[PDB]
């Protein structure tokens, strides 16, 4: 399966990274948690690239 | 092949990406549905490819659980487009 990073901060802490296609996208962090300006900015970008963003699963983590 | 129309990360160092990442959102599959506290811990192969071992808590078994894959560059390193592989 196709795996690409299509953003990436400059101190690579932050990463959106999808599939071979517009069903598989994923936000990571080095932290469990990202603040929501780093969130709507990885929303921003993944609306840019023509991803439904409504289907985001946000992921039980510690401090979520 | 990424997506058509999508932007790659073009100026891309491996080694930097190494380590582990945290799992905050996700489009849902059946690999993934239900799995919490999700991260996926990147390690370069002799190869020149990279080791990718998941690892999220399956409530309904009481178990961490991980998946094991590796990932090979489709064209030079300093592109971030990959294929992955599970087994
Ligand atoms: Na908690």
């Amino acid at each position: 399966g196709g795996y690409n990073v299509i953003a990436l901060d400059r101190e690579y802490r932050h990463a959106l990274v999808c599939g071979p296609d517009r069903d598989y996208l994923w936000i990571n962090s080095r932290t469990p948690t990202i603040s929501d300006e780093v969130k709507q900015e990885m929303l921003a970008v993944a609306t840019r690239e023509g991803f439904d963003v409504s289907k985001f699963i946000w992921v039980q983590q510690p401090g979520s | 092949t990424p997506p058509r129309g999508v932007t790659v990360v073009n100026n891309f160092d491996c080694k930097r990406y190494l380590g582990t990442w945290y799992e905050i959102a996700r489009f849902d599959h059946r690999a993934e549905r239900g799995l919490e506290k999700v991260t996926a811990t990147y390690s370069l192969r002799d190869d020149g490819g990279l080791n990718v071992i998941f690892k999220g808590y399956n409530p309904d078994r009481g178990m961490w659980q991980q998946y094991v894959g590796k990932a090979y560059f489709t064209g030079a390193p300093t592109r971030a487009a990959l294929k992955v592989a599970f087994f």
